[PDB]
């Protein structure tokens, strides 16, 4: 029994968005499933819920009339709709099951799918260098749109010292990160190190040599 | 005192026919209810239950009945609902207390209990502390039923489900409520 | 509506105390759920002081008419995470959550490694320029990092993004970066990123000259 919930989504401010949340273990069988939602750094925010086995469901009083919770048994997949999206409505949307021997909480937890809710466009990273007892060596990562960035040091070689600091929200409506690494000052001169930057909504794959 | 078969009783009555005992001229103790942590939930409207203990009433009416979580809020006063409107509703002016507790193990079956029933349609609002147990066949259309319950001639009882696996929001939970005159 | 302290800071082996403040809570059901960094929320309490399978008995909880505590007994590194509370409110017929209450491990005071980096010269091109100073590994996590360009302290064009606390020696790192015009860039020469800190004796100082 697992939650299996939607890719992440980027949908333009007013528009509707719906998120899928399909149990791995066949049917949802006779359970009730809760939708919670999460803004960027802020607290947990349940929306409603539904019980796909008797068709149905409830809403939170702050979301009644903005939330539509609808499910199929034929895939056995739990749909929110959420209209009129906001600014504000950015957040990583939670599907988890409603327990049944704790007179009220949630079992199991889904992964989790994020909106974000810009009217910016998609663009790819530009990676430039960052060059140097010990020393410290990374790559910056720069303007780029959605938020989701892997990180990889030399295709996964070197990963002990590695800090990858959260994206910052630039007022250019895009993103900006920078990944760092800790090395011996005796391995400059001789051991190469080379960062991979992986931003999969735009197919940008770049690597870039850092060296004195 | 006949407190004891009030909430430790096996069944209870559906909430559309919900139950009343004339507790009068008795010892009734009113801190074992709030020490005693099997219930969920315990609201008190108007009275206090920390002077309860020390208070000579006239008479007390107990009701009791079996509803689900989400429909919890319905009994209290000024709420509307499918309860306090067709099946129990509370007087604006009420003094007293509200208890209910989960009733998961006892009131729910796997196959499904269809034993415990909900008005669903009326024509007219019920009084406070009224109980309708009839069994007329609603209209809601303009083809008058009388008998027949074709389209547009439902049977206002219906039933819930109470299966145990789903949400506590669709479980069953046994109220009982207390009123002081 | 369920309110948490904002964080609590706990040194390790000693016992977290998170309270949960609400009115009319459940006399049975107060939920605790433990979330770290990028992760789903996971029941760790539930029932006021029941705790599910595979859940250490080193969480415990407790609850007294309107505000419910969770117990973390001996608190180690590996639990930085937000504590959120939830109950079933019957009167209201929602889930509530609480405010959330992070976490964190006292440490032995940390020096930040200060690291300075110049803007590449394919940045440049581009005809903006960034550069970036690295504090590595500290605590406390409150630091002071002021841009000082030729004596000249700097404001506005700042921006801090400070990383989670670790898994192992429970340190945060944070990274600040000043980003201006290639214009502007070329109108000074000696860019520093003076770091206050704990455990600091007297500020340090990591700068460069432009070229």
């Amino acid at each position: 029994v697992q939650l299996q919930q939607s890719g992440a989504e980027v949908k333009k401010p007013g528009s509707s968005v719906k998120v899928s949340c399909k149990a791995s273990g066949g049917t949802f069988g006779n359970w009730s499933i809760s939708w919670v939602r999460q803004a960027p750094g802020q607290g947990l925010e349940w929306m409603g819920g539904i019980a796909p086995g008797r068709g149905e469901a409830t809403y939170a009083q702050k979301f009644q009339g903005r939330v539509t919770i609808t499910t199929d048994e034929s895939t056995s997949t739990a749909y929110m709709e959420l209209s009129s999206l906001r600014s504000e409505d950015t957040a990583v949307y939670y599907c988890a099951r409603e327990t049944w021997y704790t007179s009220g909480g949630m079992d199991v937890w889904g992964q989790g799918t994020t909106v974000t809710v810009s009217s910016a466009s998609t663009k790819g990273p530009s990676v430039f260098p960052l060059a140097p007892g010990t020393a410290a060596l990374g790559c910056l990562v720069k303007d780029y749109f959605p938020e989701p960035v892997t990180v990889s040091w030399n295709s996964g070689a070197l990963t002990s010292g590695v800090h990858t600091f959260p994206a910052v929200l630039q007022s250019s409506g895009l993103y900006s990160l920078s990944s760092v690494v800790t090395v011996p000052s005796s391995s400059l001169g001789t051991q190469t190190y080379i960062c991979n930057v992986n931003h999969k909504p735009s197919n940008t794959k770049v690597d870039k040599k850092v060296e004195p | 005192c006949p407190f004891g078969e009030v909430f430790n009783a096996t069944r209870f009555a559906s909430v559309y026919a919900w139950n009343r005992k004339r507790i009068s001229n008795c010892v009734a103790d009113y801190s074992v209810l709030y020490n005693s942590a099997s219930f969920s939930t315990f609201k008190c409207y108007g009275v206090s239950p920390t002077k309860l203990n020390d208070l000579c009433f006239t008479n007390v009416y107990a009701d009791s009945f079996v509803i689900r979580g989400d429909e919890v809020r319905q009994i209290a006063p000024g709420q509307t609902g499918k309860i306090a409107d067709y099946n129990y509703k509370l007087p604006d002016d009420f003094t007293g207390c509200v208890i209910a507790w989960n009733s998961n193990n006892l009131d729910s079956k796997v196959g499904g209990n269809y034993n415990y029933l909900y008005r669903l349609f009326r024509k007219s609002n019920l009084k406070p502390f009224e109980r309708d147990i009839s069994t007329e066949i609603y209209q809601a259309g303009s083809t008058p039923c009388n008998g027949v319950e074709g389209f547009n001639c439902y049977f206002p009882l219906q039933s819930y489900g109470f299966q145990p696996t789903y949400g506590v929001g669709y479980q069953p939970y046994r109220v009982v409520v207390l009123s002081f005159e | 509506e369920l309110t948490q302290p904002p964080s609590v800071s706990v040194a390790p082996g000693k016992t977290a105390r998170i309270t949960c403040g609400g009115n009319n809570i459940g006399r049975k059901s107060v939920h605790w759920y433990q979330q770290k960094p990028g992760q789903a929320p996971v029941l760790v309490v539930y029932d006021d002081s029941d705790r599910p399978s595979g859940i250490p008995e080193r969480f415990s909880g407790s609850n007294s008419g309107n505000t419910a505590t969770l117990t973390i007994s001996r608190v180690e590194a590996g639990d930085e995470a937000d504590y959120y509370c939830q109950v079933y409110d019957l009167w209201s017929s929602d889930y509530v959550f609480g405010t959330g209450t992070k976490v964190e491990i006292k440490r032995t005071v940390a020096a930040p490694s200060v690291f300075i980096f110049p803007p590449s010269d394919e940045q440049l091109k581009s005809g903006t320029a960034s550069v970036v100073c690295l504090l590595n590994n500290f605590y406390p996590r409150e630091a002071k990092v002021q841009w000082k360009v030729d004596n000249a302290l700097q404001s506005g064009n700042s921006q801090e993004s400070v990383t989670e606390q670790d898994s192992k020696d429970s340190t945060y790192s944070l990274s600040s970066t000043l980003t201006l015009s290639k214009a502007d860039y070329e109108k000074h020469k000696v860019y520093a990123c003076e770091v206050t800190h704990q455990g600091l004796s007297s500020p340090v100082t990591k700068s460069f000259n432009r070229g």
